[PDB]
Formats: structure tokens, C-alpha cells, sequence
């Protein structure tokens, strides 16, 4: 089976992650991972013209950091133009050489495509690749990528691309579900930002297979805890490069609410999204086919979904689902760039169980007389007082169908409990069908004494019934029965187990 | 693959199994040195059902399910006897070894 | 407890001057005794001195 996203942000993990980005500021670095942050959720700042002149006033022109913090923040705000020098310029010329990490070249790089500076994109990249030769780690290969999603497409850019085909086979896979770098969360979450993000701008389709996307999703989403500022920063970068591109948006597909009850309404309601929980208002859903689990054979198929405001909704009122487990096959058609858009999911219809023509009785064991019967029905208590001894043996016959159908049932819990009305100790037994469906119990007090531990006296009498298809399970206590073994020679040498109890002259 | 199932007492919470149930504090052993002096609200278990062996006097009953809970495989019918059945389920136990590990 | 064997005397040793005391007599029958403390309670630590 293909792999369905087993984690995304939700409409409440989208909320707590712009919480934690609408952060006050502490640096430079901090401005930028908070507004870039936003931006990339496309949340905005307040006080954006405060927060220019806070960049303004931070701003270092004599510092890569400080200008690479500043040139994409002030990108990232509105109007936010700032004074920049001509020694500045040659500064991160001089920043993008051999003589710098490729860390040095991303900082210079960013910043001159931030200040909108001239940049020789090939030569940029010369030096770039020349460092990344010694630079093979994975943070220098992904700033290598960002890099080239900032040089021109004029740069040849065909040797960084190369490194994504071994970064994919640098990722570590937790087993059939998660993909990440052993570098974790931030290097994964800025891993797909950068590729993504130069895809887009190289303009070719990222050559990741879709199964390891959602597998690389679902891991950095595995976590919802975010706590610096900058893994907040690149979890938002990826949600947001992982909500709206040009080549994949993850279709995500969920039940409104508990689907296990459905059969108080009759209806399905899916939700389908991205990975922000933003509808896909524009696709459209239909149910391929269902199936029944009892049978494997099919029940509905080839039937739309409608829109119906955020959610696709089904009615199925007309089919009669009896009670069982059915799986629907759905998929979301539209826009060709949906991934993952099939998804099939388990539905459960619940009914109600009722128990009729339920007749207690008893036998003489040799049958010189008759049976006894009392018909009986719940909730109605048996009246009077039945017998079961060494002469008389003690039965029950009881029916149980469905009250809507009228089909049979056979619920997966169906528990006789006689409780000892003194010592309160219980004896369970376990009725079963015969061929007929009809349930049987009956008492031979001379056999079940292991079960009894020969324990003579009253037993209030119980039936248990329950199921997880079924919406009212019963405990009806039925009856009131007195067993009597033949009596045991000496009890208390069993019992004593109880062991936490409390001369002269002449 | 088993579970603890209740089909009485599981919670409003549960995903549809019958499985995540509201262990009532009736069935809280009586030993506050255990279990706390303090009075409780119901407590929520999910997991697998244990049965301490008769024949050890020495298990520490902590937690037994309740009344109507037993363990089975959920999906598949009760051919078998339950391996717990009623009280005898056993959510937490506990064990005083004779150097008085715990 | 007070055993040779079987148990000859059992009493409840009362509280007090800080430790726990009983007075009795010994019984008419001479031997290699042992008094016992046996405190097992639920939950708290089994207590064993025997001298």
C-alpha cells in the first residue's frame, strides 16, 4: 500500500507555530528567522515599519551576518529600503572567494540578491563549487542549493543539482514511514526548503520521489514541538514551500470528526487539504468503490463526493449497510499537481442488539419429569427462585437479532457471570452458538465444580453483552440461581490462604 | 497484539475500539502507602491485560479491570477462552521480592 | 512470637518509652526458642528479627 501523511500541521499546529514566530526580537538573526518565518506562512508583521528601523538601526554594514540578516528581512518587509555602501558591496564580493566557507559565499550571496546587487553568477558559482568540493557535509550542500536558488539559471548549475540525488541516499529512513538526515529536524525542514525553493526557481521538477516527500514530511512534522527561533523559522519555510509550489502539493485527506458512529447520520464528510489544513476548494473527490470486510466483495462504487462548503460529503441514506466494517477507496482529482491524492479509509456502521424469546429453565437430570421452562424478556427479572443440584441441572436459551433488521447477530462479547451474592466472587462463562445462531448455557453442577471451586449458595445471575459494532450494550441481570454441590469434606483447607489476617504453685 | 477491551467503560475519547477505558477507582487497591492517601478521579488506561499467577502469594493487585472487561484480539472472534476475564484483569500489579525489590 | 517449633506464645507489643516492649512469662518447657518479629503488612517492607 502507498503511504498516506501520517503527520502535518494542523489548523491548530499552523496557529501555535505563528504563536511561536510572532516572537519579540533579540538580533538580527532573530529577525530574520521570526519574518521570514511569517512571511513564508504569509502571516505579516504589525509594526513592519518598527521593524525596519529596528533592521536599520542593527544593521552592520561591516558584518556578513549582520547584512544577510538585514538584506532578507528588510526583503521580507515592505518598503523597507536601507542604506547600503559601496564598501559594503565589495565587502560581499569579497565574501563570495575560495577563501570562505560556502556558509560565507550562502550569507554573501543572500545578501546581494536581497539588496538587488550585480553578482558574477558563474564566477560566484566557481568559487562556490571549488569550497563545496571540500565542503561536502549535508548544512554546506543544502546552503550550496540555496545558494543556486539565488545564482542565476546562466550559472551551471548542474553539479549542485547533482548533490541532491546523494543527499537522498544520505538520508537516514526510520522505517517504511519517516525519512530525515541524522543532522534532524532543521536540516530536513531547510533540506526541502532549499530544494524546493531552487527547483522553483531553476524551473525543474525536484527529482525526489513523492513516497520519500511525504516520508521526509512526516518527519519533520514527527516532532511539534519547534523551540529556537530558527527551527521554527525552517518548519515554517517548509510548510509554506510544502503548502503552494509548482510540482507537488501533498494532498492531505481526513475524516470530519470520529468516523466509528456514522451510522447515526448516514453521512461521510472528508476534509482535503494541504499541509496547512488549507482546503483544496478546488479538487474534486469521488468514492472509486466500497467494499465489505465480512466479504471483500463490493457495495458502492463510482460515486462523487460533492462540495459542500470546506468539506466533500456523501450521502449514502439509500444503501442499507448492515452492521460491520466497510472501507471506502477515495480520490482527489483536479489539478494534476496533487501527490498522494488516493486514499482509502476505514468506515465502521453500528447498530443495536435485541435479545427476544430468551427461556429459562430446568431438568430433572433423569428426565423422569418434564422440563421446566419460564419465558422471560428483558429487562423483565426472572421471578421466583430456580434450582441446581445434584438432581436438578439448570439451562438458558436466548435469541439474539438484530432490532432494526432483524438479521442475526453474534457479538464478539457475549458473557455469562453468576456473582456470589455473599463473598461477591464471580464465575464467567462464555455461551456460544449452535448452527442455528441459537445461544445455549447450560449448569451440570457435578462437572463446573473446578470452575465453582465447589462453592455452594446463591448466584445472582448475569448476561453481558457487547460489541464494537454496537451502539447499546447490555448487563441485564436475568435471573437468581442456588447451586449446591454435594458437600465437600473439608473447605477450609483450600481456603487457608488468607494469611494478611489482622503455670502456677499448687 | 492484544488489548484490555471494555465495551461498558471505554472512554467517549476512544477511536472506535472499545479499547481506551476509564478504569473506575473502586477497583484501586486499598494500600494509600501504594496508591496515594489522597482521593482520585477516574484514570485512563489503554494497553495490554495481565493475570498474576495464583500460585505466587507475593503479586501486588494494584489495579484490576473491571467487572465486565476481558482481553482478546479485537478483530477476530472468541473462539478460545479468554486469557482475563471480569476482575481478573490486571491493568497494574505489583511485586515485594523477599530482599524487598520492588 | 515466641517459638520453639510451633509458635508458644503471640502478643501485641505495646507502644512505649519510644520502642516497642511486652512483659511475659516464659512457658513451662524448656528448649532452644527464638523470638520472632513478623510485621508483614500491604505495602509496607517485610520486618523479620528473630534472636
Amino acid at each position: 500500500w502507498a503511504l498516506t501523511p501520517t503527520h502535518y500541521l494542523t489548523k491548530h499546529d499552523v496557529e501555535r507555530l505563528k504563536a511561536s514566530l510572532d516572537r519579540p526580537f533579540t538580533n538580527l538573526e532573530s529577525a530574520f528567522y521570526s519574518i521570514v518565518g511569517l512571511s513564508s506562512l504569509g502571516a505579516q508583521v504589525p509594526d513592519a515599519k518598527k521593524a525596519c528601523t529596528y533592521i536599520r538601526s542593527n544593521l552592520d554594514p561591516s558584518n556578513v551576518d549582520s547584512l544577510f540578516y538585514a538584506a532578507q528581512a528588510s526583503q521580507a518587509l515592505s518598503g523597507c529600503e536601507i542604506s547600503i555602501s559601496n564598501e559594503t558591496k565589495d565587502l560581499l564580493l569579497a565574501a563570495v572567494s575560495e577563501d570562505s566557507s560556502v556558509t560565507q559565499i550562502y550569507h554573501a550571496v543572500a545578501a546581494l540578491s536581497g539588496f538587488g546587487l550585480p553578482l558574477a553568477s558563474q564566477e560566484a558559482l566557481s568559487a562556490l563549487t571549488a569550497r563545496l568540493s571540500k565542503e561536502e557535509t549535508v548544512l554546506a550542500t543544502v546552503q550550496a542549493l540555496q545558494t543556486a536558488s539565488h545564482l542565476s539559471q546562466q550559472a551551471d548549475l548542474r553539479s549542485i543539482v547533482e548533490e541532491i540525488e546523494d543527499l537522498v541516499a544520505r538520508l537516514d529512513e526510520l522505517g517504511g514511514v519517516y525519512l530525515q538526515f541524522e543532522e534532524g529536524l532543521e536540516t530536513t525542514a531547510l533540506f526541502v526548503a532549499a530544494t524546493y525553493k531552487l527547483m522553483d526557481h531553476v524551473g525543474t521538477e525536484p527529482s525526489i520521489k513523492e513516497d520519500q516527500v511525504i516520508q521526509l514530511m512526516n518527519a519533520i512534522f514527527s516532532k511539534k514541538n519547534f523551540e529556537s527561533l530558527s527551527e521554527a523559522f525552517s518548519v515554517a519555510s517548509a510548510a509554506a514551500v510544502l503548502s503552494h509550489n509548482r510540482y507537488h502539493v501533498p494532498v492531505v485527506v481526513v475524516p470530519e470528526g470520529s468516523a466509528s458512529d456514522t451510522h447515526e447520520q448516514a453521512i461521510l464528510r472528508l476534509q482535503v487539504t494541504n499541509v496547512l489544513s488549507q482546503p483544496l476548494t478546488q479538487a474534486t473527490v469521488k468514492l472509486e468503490h466500497a467494499k465489505s470486510v465480512a466479504s471483500r466483495a463490493t457495495v458502492l462504487q463510482k460515486t462523487s463526493f460533492t462540495p459542500v462548503g470546506d468539506v466533500f460529503e456523501l450521502n449514502f441514506m439509500n444503501v442499507k449497510f448492515s452492521s460491520g466494517y466497510y472501507d471506502f477507496l477515495v480520490e482527489v482529482e483536479g489539478d494534476n499537481r496533487y501527490i498522494a491524492n488516493t486514499v482509502e479509509l476505514r468506515v465502521k456502521i453500528s447498530t443495536e442488539v435485541g435479545i427476544t424469546n430468551v427461556d429459562l429453565s430446568t431438568v430433572d437430570k433423569d428426565q423422569s419429569i418434564a422440563p421446566k421452562t419460564t419465558r422471560v424478556t428483558y429487562p423483565a427479572k426472572a421471578k421466583g427462585t430456580f434450582i441446581a443440584d445434584s438432581h436438578q441441572n439448570f439451562a438458558l436459551f436466548f435469541q439474539l437479532v438484530d432490532v432494526n433488521t432483524g438479521a442475526e447477530l453474534t457479538p464478539h462479547q457475549t458473557f455469562v457471570r453468576l456473582h456470589n451474592q455473599k463473598t461477591g466472587q464471580e464465575v464467567v462463562f462464555v455461551a456460544e452458538p449452535d448452527n442455528k445462531n441459537v445461544y445455549k448455557f447450560e449448569l451440570d453442577t457435578s462437572e463446573r465444580k473446578i470452575e465453582f471451586d465447589s462453592a455452594s449458595g446463591t448466584y445472582t445471575l448475569y448476561l453481558i453483552i457487547g460489541d464494537a459494532t454496537l451502539k447499546n450494550p447490555i448487563l441485564w441481570n436475568v435471573a437468581d440461581v442456588v447451586i449446591k454441590f454435594p458437600e465437600e469434606e473439608a473447605p477450609s483447607t483450600v481456603l487457608s490462604q488468607n494469611l494478611f489476617t489482622p503455670r502456677e504453685p499448687e | 497484539k492484544t488489548a484490555v477491551i471494555d465495551h461498558h467503560n471505554y472512554d467517549i475519547s476512544d477511536l472506535g475500539q472499545h479499547t481506551l477505558i476509564v478504569a473506575d477507582t473502586e477497583n484501586l487497591l486499598k494500600a494509600p502507602t501504594i496508591v496515594g492517601k489522597s482521593s482520585l478521579n477516574p484514570i485512563l488506561f489503554r494497553g495490554v491485560g495481565m493475570v498474576a499467577d495464583p500460585d505466587n502469594p507475593l503479586v501486588l493487585d494494584i489495579l484490576t479491570g473491571s467487572s465486565t472487561s476481558y482481553s482478546f484480539f479485537p478483530d477476530k472472534p472468541i473462539t478460545q477462552y479468554p486469557h482475563a476475564v471480569g476482575k481478573n484483569t490486571l491493568l497494574i500489579a505489583g511485586l515485594q521480592a523477599r530482599n524487598n525489590a520492588r | 512470637e515466641f517459638v520453639r517449633i510451633d509458635p508458644f506464645v503471640r502478643t501485641f507489643l505495646k507502644k512505649k518509652g519510644g520502642k516497642y516492649s511486652v512483659q511475659f512469662k516464659l512457658p513451662d518447657v524448656y528448649g532452644v526458642f527464638q523470638f520472632k518479629v513478623d510485621y508483614n503488612r500491604l505495602g509496607y517492607t517485610h520486618l523479620y528479627s528473630s534472636t
